[PDB]
């Protein structure tokens, strides 16, 4: 039990490692969201003021 | 009753074997004693390493 033990906790032990990072995988993507959505948001801002 | 020297061969040869015994009979069954008690003593440790 003690090695069964062992391999029980290595498997949840570095199944976790890789869910965490998909935590950060999520910030990546919102993180590129975030500068495309400011990219479009700048261009609008730089047509809009142009325009007066 | 009557009084010989009876108990010297019986004393002498008791001296021998409590020298005897004490490294041919008590070692042998006293280590794997032991050895058991160690074995209880680290199988029931490994349980408590696997828990922790």
């Amino acid at each position: 039990d003690l090695e069964l033990a062992h391999e029980k906790a290595g498997q949840q032990l570095r199944e976790a490692k890789a869910q965490a990072a998909e935590i950060v995988e999520q910030a990546k993507k919102r993180a590129n969201q975030i500068v495309d959505e400011a990219r479009d948001q700048a261009r609008t801002e730089g047509e809009r003021l142009k325009a007066q | 009753m009557n009084i010989n020297a009876t108990l010297i061969g019986q004393s002498v040869a008791f001296f021998i074997f409590v020298l005897f015994c004490m490294k041919f009979v008590w070692p042998p069954v006293i280590a794997a004693l032991q050895e058991r008690q160690k074995k209880i003593a680290d199988g029931l440790d490994a349980a408590n390493r696997a828990a922790r």
